[PDB]
């Protein structure tokens, strides 16, 4: 076994990748909620930090 | 499975489509952009919506969907009005 | 879970038709519930009734299959020879011999009736119901009983929908079923269309690659190339077993970070009245009638940083005490806080002074100076460990009524442990902390923005077991020194501590402290008066620190569990009551003397854990936090080596670097560092998977 | 009186403020739920600190002025201030100590009884503790880490939505929706609760909040040590943990724990009824369900609402639910064993092998639940890949081993052929071939050597050192001299998985449920218990169980005609009673059906006293609406001056006295219901019985919704009793919406209306 | 588990009210008095989330009328007083309509 801890876990992950993954999951479900899934990431793909 | 995602999404869609937007007040502190400060979600949402109301008329959505639809509608808005406090001596 | 919703209010089998219909007739997962109403609405209308003849009065067409429903609608052309309508209706009457179709709408009836009426005119009997009991119809209404039962159903269904708050979704095709699309603002569409990661720019292309994705097994080669580029460290413990021992900082010996002095601190006994003492703020006023008033220090102090200020203030305290325990100062307060403010400048006007640099404009931040391992700490621990002559300090409540089984055990264990730990000096300091920080915590509400004189006291009762009938065990409270509040900055309070002591000050550890030669105090025993020194300092108290330090009792608990567990785990093996036996017999490694590893029984090595937890309370700095939260990795690797589990750590240099990084100027933090060194050493000596320099 | 006025004036004031006025008008009432949510009471950053800060000041606490003014002095006894006139809210500030003073010297009497039954939950959880013995010892216990087991169990436990309905009805009437499903069916508990709590208006919010908890078993995921009864759960902490143990506990339990098991046996028989006839299994079982009536320790409740909404899911119970629309997934039943699925997947495939067979080829890992024994298995390609047992008793371990081997289905499954073709093969149930897994299953359940056979069918090897503790003997020991292959015991129990899931699908014609598009959860017939013992249980409608005599069915059905047919309108009992005319009532055509069954000898002598009582009760406020039914059928015949006492009314040699509930006629107290031997019936809509005071508002309803056209007077609910039949009236409902009704024929064919049409379409 | 003999509200600090945050809160208080008012009218409002296709004010008005009629017909309240309540209601309806 190994005890695994990750550093800078959030900094590494990217909303750009999440957009694509969300598009993959919503591929079949509905075209009425797919468009409602893709919206959440793009606001983080274009995010402003105070 | 083979419909793992399809089904999970189904459950999501269901719970959300039901949801009253008032339940959005439940949660951690979030950024109120009216006064440009941090607030408890409830009060921040209050201002957000109240502003929408004073700008373009009261909100009758009563659902997360219609809320979201109004959100996306506001980006195209060229002008927005706020409840902002200015003290005068 | 739409089935979950529908089946909960609707009829079990009635839903099955919705579910089937949704697969072919349309394709929307939610809409089942919509039609789930309409369908049921029809069945109740057409079943109980039968014609005068044997045949049933009505025949249902809606619930059936489409292609079959067509040819069955063509049967009516044979039977009654009426015009073959293009629109497939729901139900066919045989007594009335006319087309029947049912609509259900949420809004005011007219809105939807005008629609369906536009569709089929007077050609069919069209009946439109609102959930609320609003009614709209063609010429003739259904029979008086079926009206009643259908409306009764619709109203209840409505209330179930409102309880689940599903309303706008339910509307009929022309009104809202059409507008189920997600709103598409150009702003959004653009943002989206340039938010995409791939070489593809249009969202649509990204969509296609996602939806039409089927990944081949090239990730094996992608992973091996990733691996070659990785050069990831396959580490072994035997190889890095040294851990370069542990790195420790070099400089000035660390100082006394604790807000109060422990070991050297001196006490002043007073036998308390229940009604005099109750004030707790009058304790000192009644003390001053005693010898305390006599004590005055000389202007010329040992090891002192700001003599005259502290001397004056002492006089201001003493004078205040006579009248009232408040310092009548408006201006001396401001300085004493300062020992400062920084006047501010607008950027707007500042642009000229940048152009014309004056007042020597610059920007810098500062860091704390590293210190070295303390020596005095060991002596402090050794002093806190041993029992004081005074019996008990921490106010503990009464014990609850007991049943034989469990309570006898708990009650016994507690009474014994409390008995041991109340006698200790560690407990003393816990007591004074709690009582005094409590006193300040009151004073912040009582007189904010005011200067007040608060005592540093602890309460104890003396216990005498000479086996003689004494007057009583002595009930009293003793004093350590005087304290001064200053409200400033909400934020951190500024505090000024004055403690009596009988011991000669040490420059190396008391650097923050400013010492005086106060006088001479009497000390005695029988089976001699020693000079009195006054230690003074200033410190910062966060309200948070006030709170957590006030509730010091918590330390007892974390010891308790730690202690208790050992006794159960042990006894649980032999399935016997070994608590009493384990406490006295089980040996815990406590220290080293004359180069030889020492151990004490669990009952006295209990004191060690307690002290250790008390220090954890006092000496808590973000440094310490980081220390422990990285130290755990060390401990786990250690026991990994103990039970020969052949461990490994990926970047020990990096770990030791973080450990080093969090070691700045924290006496405890460093102490534990050095003690972990000695651990690693003696452990390396027992079984060798470590280093010794 | 001004209490209602000042509220109106406030409304005037608020609606004058245009800002508040518009938000008050736009939208539904549901907005209140949102509006309230736009107010946190205060900042919650530093809890313990804030409170320590709060009580520090002498006068901070908010308090009630008026009541204290009314009952007690505001000034002090030790001359420390207690009261002021300084204030924004109507509530005026006061010191902490005062509260303690009124507790001491305040004048109050007789509240004790009122309290406890409000918190029968908490108070009972005390009561239970009194009755138990104690013992003490220690051990390295191996507890059972994860059971989703009911804690704080109470009789008549129910779902959240329905309990909310109860909450509404009991607390107040003024604003309550006329909710049908729960009220019609579960009435009686409604009576009890509403009766004890409506009369004495105290703590309106609180009581509600605690009733919600009073019927809510907190089914948390907890570590137990073998005592799985929902009663030991409440106080596990004192009983044990990993190194603690206590004794003498099983005894005192609430009457619920055994009652659930009784319902399991009920479902057993109800399923045997559908088993008997295989013409259809779908349309018949549903009937046996909805018909059957349960009698709880203090309440009559339908079988439907018990089944649909029971917590515990047994192999039977699964089947019972399957008929209805009740989603209770995550449950897998196979014979007496219970299973859970945790890994992978695969398809059902057909494979004929010499002794057609259904085999699964999944690398699937599942959990095994059997009495006193738990285990973990994994199958791949129709054979057990990995196995480990965490059982307690050796026998039960062996049983586990076996059952799971059956489900596993190796090649050795086919090799063992003692008989089967003779009996096990074909099941004597209208010539139905029973499924094969269950066949070998039953073959093993037959005899003792049948277990030994397949136990030996597995590979046996002398296990290696290092597997001494793990190895399993044939007899079920840990000796390891000889042991089974692909199996190892575990020194301790095995944890149970849990999933928050709901799945439901129709059942096949042979009591099979292919739920989740397969999975064979239904296990056919779990246990062939050919027994018929029942206590205080009701059944009905050609039940295929003979409890119905000819004379008793005559009496009972004769009564049922009258009771049931009367209520709808004019020329039925209600209208007749309202008119005070009791002749039409005598001459009723349904009484004539009952006439010929009476004893001829005293026919007039009976009718005499009967016609007497009915007439004496005609004056209002004195009639017992139950008695009337009991007395009426004998009145038809011409009253002869018998002068001989007519207490015992021989209806074909069986007597029916007034009051004096007996075999033929059970006159229940304090609720509307009546038993006729092993059967029960009741009518809801028109009972004003003198005893039914508390729910004379609830019970009177047989009304329904029509249209809103008539400007029918807005009557209050209590005014609803007066408006006669065929009368369209207006009323306020629930939390806003106002609708209109008339005296209706009750809602009918909620289920059947659809079900028959659906059958017709095919 | 909650026991009922002592239940009291902790007074909010005089910190949020002094700043401009109160000038904003002037809206939130307008929500409050309304919520308090409706709860005074409907008892179970907090317990059961109010439902039905009605406005808050409309339900308030009609329910007040029902309680007034109830108290009048059988209970102990005067007739001219009931008419005075009816007057207050309708007068309130005017101001409500104007908005
Ligand atoms: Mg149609
Ligand atoms: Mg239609």
């Amino acid at each position: 076994n190994i005890t695994g801890d990750n550093s800078k876990w959030n900094e590494c992950q990217q909303p750009e990748a999440y957009l694509a993954l969300l598009a993959y999951i919503t591929k079949d479900s509905s075209d009425l909620m797919k468009d409602l899934c893709s919206v959440a990431p793009v606001l983080f793909c274009n995010k402003f930090v105070k | 499975g083979e419909g793992f995602f399809k089904h999970c999404v189904m459950e999501a869609e269901t719970e959300i489509l039901k949801m009253h937007f008032s339940r959005l007040t439940e949660g951690r502190q979030t950024y109120d952009w009216t006064s440009e400060r941090n607030m408890p979600a409830a009060t921040a949402l209050q201002l957000t919506v109240d502003a929408i109301k004073e700008t373009e008329g009261p909100f009758k959505g009563t659902t997360m969907l219609e809320y979201c639809n109004k959100m996306i509608e506001m980006l195209d808005w060229k002008e927005i009005k706020f409840k902002k406090v200015k003290t005068v001596v | 879970t739409f089935a979950e919703i529908a089946e909960a209010f609707l009829e079990p089998e009635a839903v099955r038709i919705a579910k089937e219909a949704v697969e072919e007739y349309g394709d929307h997962e939610r809409k089942i519930i919509q039609i789930g109403i309409h369908f049921q609405v029809c069945c109740m209308f057409c079943d109980e009734y039968l014609s005068t003849n044997g045949s049933d009065r009505f025949v249902l067409i809606e619930g059936r299959k489409r292609g079959t429903a067509v040819s069955l609608q063509n049967e009516l052309c044979k039977s009654y020879d009426l015009e073959p309508l293009p629109f497939l209706c729901d139900i066919f009457d045989r007594e009335e011999k006319q087309f029947v179709e049912i609509g259900i709408t949420r809004k005011a009836d007219d809105s939807y009736f005008q629609s369906k009426f536009g569709k089929l005119g007077n050609s069919c009997k069209i009946f439109v119901f609102s959930y609320d009991g609003r009614l709209d119809k063609n010429c003739e209404g259904p029979m008086e009983e079926q009206k009643l039962r259908i409306f009764s159903f619709l109203a209840t269904a409505a209330d179930f929908l409102r309880k689940e708050n599903m309303f706008n979704e339910i509307f009929l095709p022309d009104n809202e079923e059409t507008i189920i699309e997600m709103k598409k603002g150009k702003t959004f569409l653009e943002l989206r269309d340039e938010s995409v990661p791939l070489p593809f720019q249009t969202y649509e292309q990204m969509k296609d690659y996602c939806e039409k994705f089927k990944g081949n097994p090239r990730e094996l080669a992608s992973k091996v190339s990733q691996m070659q580029s990785n050069i990831k460290l396959p580490i072994k413990h035997y190889e890095q077993n040294k851990f370069r021992q542990i790195r420790l900082p070099k400089g000035p010996m660390a100082p006394y970070t604790h807000k109060f002095l422990m070991e050297e601190a001196w006490m002043f006994t007073k036998i308390s009245d229940p009604e005099r003492s109750r004030a707790g703020e009058i304790l000192i006023d009644f003390f001053k009638k005693g010898n305390l008033s006599a004590i005055r220090p000389k202007d010329k102090p040992l090891q002192g940083k700001y003599p005259i200020h502290y001397k004056n203030l002492w006089n201001q305290i003493k004078a205040a005490i006579a009248d009232r325990t408040m310092v009548i100062n408006e201006n001396d307060h401001s300085e004493f806080l300062g020992g400062r403010a920084s006047k501010k400048i607008p950027e707007i006007s500042l642009t000229q002074d940048v152009i014309t640099t004056e007042g020597l404009k610059q920007s810098e931040n500062k860091l704390p100076e590293p210190r070295s391992f303390p020596r005095w700490f060991n002596a402090e621990w050794m002093w806190a460990i041993k029992d004081s002559d005074l019996t008990g300090w921490v106010p503990m409540a009464e014990y609850p009524p007991a049943d034989n089984e469990l309570e006898d055990y708990a009650e016994h264990l507690n009474k014994t442990m409390e008995g041991v730990l109340q006698g200790t000096n560690c407990a003393r300091e816990m007591g004074k902390c709690i009582l005094t920080v409590g006193a300040l915590m009151t004073e912040c509400r009582l007189f904010p923005g005011k200067i007040k004189v608060v005592p540093i006291y602890a309460r104890s009762k003396e216990r005498k077991s000479m086996q003689e009938g004494l007057p009583v065990p002595s009930e009293m409270d003793c004093l350590f020194g005087i304290c001064v509040k200053s409200k400033s900055h909400d934020g951190m309070y500024t505090i000024i501590t004055f403690e009596f002591s009988i011991r000669e000050p040490n420059l190396e550890k008391h650097q923050k402290y400013t010492v005086f030669e106060a006088g001479h105090t009497t000390v005695r025993m029988k089976k001699r008066e020693v000079p009195l020194y006054l230690y003074c300092r200033t410190t910062a108290l966060s309200k948070i620190k006030n709170d957590w330090l006030s509730k010091a009792r918590r330390c007892f608990i974390t010891t308790m569990d730690t202690v208790e567990t050992i006794c159960l785990r042990e006894s649980a093996k032999a399935e016997e009551n070994l608590v009493e036996k384990t406490l006295n017999e089980k040996q815990m490694w406590i220290g080293k003397k004359n180069g030889e590893l020492i151990a004490q029984p669990l009952r006295e090595a209990l004191r060690v854990q307690l002290v250790q937890q008390f220090y954890f309370c006092i000496y808590n700095d973000s440094q310490l936090e980081g220390f422990c939260n990285e130290q755990k990795k060390i401990l786990m690797a250690l026991e990994g080596d103990k039970k020969n589990k052949s461990s490994f750590g990926f970047n020990p240099e990096g770990l030791l670097e973080k450990i080093e990084e969090c070691l700045i100027n924290n006496p405890m933090c460093l102490f534990m560092a050095q003690r972990l060194n000695e651990l690693v050493i003696e452990a390396s000596k027992r079984g060798a998977k470590f280093f010794k320099t | 009186m001004s209490l209602l006025l000042t509220i109106a004036k406030e409304y005037k004031r608020l609606c004058q403020d245009a800002k508040a006025a518009q938000m008050m008008t736009v939208g539904t009432v549901s907005n209140y739920t949102t509006f309230k949510k736009w107010t946190t009471s205060r900042k919650e950053k530093n809890p313990s600190l804030r409170m320590r800060w709060a009580m520090s000041s002498k006068f901070p606490i908010i308090a009630n002025k008026r009541m204290l003014e009314e009952a007690q002095i505001p000034k002090e006894h030790n001359n420390v201030a207690l009261w002021e006139d300084t204030e924004k809210r109507d509530h005026v500030l006061a010191s902490a100590s005062c509260i303690n003073y009124w507790n001491f010297c305040g004048p109050c009497v007789n509240n004790s009884e009122v309290i406890k039954e409000v918190y029968k939950s908490r108070f009972g959880r005390l009561e239970r503790r009194k009755e138990i013995m104690w013992k003490e010892l220690r051990f390295t216990l191996v507890d059972r880490q994860r059971r989703r087991v009911d804690t704080q169990p109470v009789e008549q436990r129910l779902r959240t939505g329905e309990i909310k309905d109860l909450q509404m009805w009991t607390l107040f009437e003024d604003e309550a929706p006329l909710a049908s499903k729960f009220i019609l069916d579960n009435y009686g508990l409604v009576k009890e609760m509403r009766s004890k709590f409506a009369n004495k208006p105290l703590n309106k919010e609180v009581v509600a909040h605690m009733l919600e908890k009073q019927f809510n078993p907190e089914s948390r995921f907890l570590p137990v040590f073998g005592a799985i009864r929902p009663e030991r759960m409440e106080l596990i902490h004192a009983l044990g943990g990993e190194t603690w143990i206590q004794e003498a506990n099983t005894a005192g339990i609430s009457n619920v724990d055994q009652r659930k098991n009784d319902i399991r046996a009920v479902c057993r028989k109800v399923c045997l009824a559908a088993n008997a006839s295989i013409m259809n299994a779908k349309s018949k079982l549903v009937e046996y369900i909805k018909s059957t009536s349960m009698r709880i320790g203090e309440t009559e409740r339908k079988l439907e609402e018990l089944i649909l909404e029971t917590d515990d899911v047994s192999p039977e119970v699964t089947l019972c639910k399957s008929a209805l629309g009740g989603q209770l997934g995550k449950t897998l039943s196979f014979g007496p064993m219970l299973l859970k699925k945790i890994s992978g997947s695969g398809v059902k495939v057909k494979d004929t092998v010499y002794i057609q067979f259904e085999y699964w080829s999944e690398q699937e890992e599942f959990y095994g639940e059997y009495k006193s024994a738990t285990a973990l298995f994994s199958r791949k390609e129709r054979s057990l890949e990995w196995i480990t047992i965490g059982g307690g008793i050796n026998e039960d371990r062996k049983r586990l081993l076996a059952m799971c081997m059956i489900f596993c289905r190796d090649g050795d499954y086919f090799k063992d052929a003692p008989a089967t073709i003779t009996m096990a093969d074909l099941s004597t149930k209208l010539g139905r071939e029973i499924p094969y897994q269950y066949v070998m299953m039953n073959w093993i359940q037959k005899s003792e050597d049948n277990l030994e056979a397949l136990l030996y069918s597995r590979g046996i090897v002398e296990t290696n050192p290092g597997k001494m503790g793990s190895s399993m003997g044939i007899d079920g020991s840990k000796r390891a001299i000889k042991s089974l292959r692909a199996v190892t015991i575990q020194s301790g129990k095995i944890d149970m998985p849990e999933s928050k899931e709901k799945i439901h699908l129709e059942l096949s014609d042979n009591l099979e449920a292919f739920d989740s598009s397969g999975r064979i959860v239904a296990t056919i017939l779990d246990l062939p218990s050919d027994k018929k013992v029942t206590f205080q249980d009701v059944s009905f409608q050609h039940p295929d169980l003979a409890v119905l005599r000819d004379e008793k069915t005559a009496i009972t059905k004769g009564y049922e005609a009258l009771i049931k047919r009367l209520g709808t309108g004019d020329n039925d009992i209600p209208s007749l009673i309202a008119k005070k005319d009791y002749l039409s009532l005598y001459n009723l055509p349904e009484v004539k059906l009952m006439a010929p069954l009476i004893r001829p000898n005293r026919k007039g002598v009976y009718s005499r006293v009967a016609r007497k009582l009915v007439s004496t009760q005609v004056t209002t406020g004195h009639y017992s609406l139950h008695e009337l039914i009991k007395v009426l059928p004998f009145t038809y015949f011409a009253p002869k001056q018998g002068m001989f006492e007519g207490r015992l009314f021989f209806s074909n040699d069986s007597f029916v006295e007034p009051g004096v509930n007996n075999n033929v006629f059970s006159w229940s107290k304090a609720d509307s219901s009546k038993i006729y031997c092993h059967g029960i019936a009741i009518r809801v809509p028109l009972v004003v019985g003198d005893e039914h005071m508390d729910t004379s508002l609830a019970l009177l309803e047989g009304f329904s919704v029509c249209e809103n056209d008539p400007r029918a007077p807005m009557v209050t609910r209590q005014d609803l009793i007066d408006v006669g039949f065929g009368q369209k009236v207006r009323l306020f409902v629930g939390q806003g919406s106002v609708r209109t009704f008339k005296r209706t024929a009750s809602q009918r064919a909620a289920s059947s209306d659809v079900n028959k049409n659906v059958k017709k379409i095919k | 588990a909650v026991v009922s003999t002592h239940s009291f509200r902790t007074r909010a600090n005089r910190t949020l009210l002094n700043t401009d945050m109160r000038a904003m809160m002037a809206e939130e208080k307008r929500y409050q008095m309304v919520c308090d008012m409706f709860k005074s009218v409907f008892e179970s409002a907090d317990i059961n989330p109010p439902i039905g296709a009605m406005s808050i004010g409309e339900a308030i008005e009609e329910k007040l009328l029902e309680r007034a009629k109830m108290k009048r017909d059988i209970g102990a309240i005067e007739d001219s007083e009931y008419e005075e309540i009816k007057d207050i209601i309708r007068d309130a309806k005017k101001a409500r309509l104007e908005s």
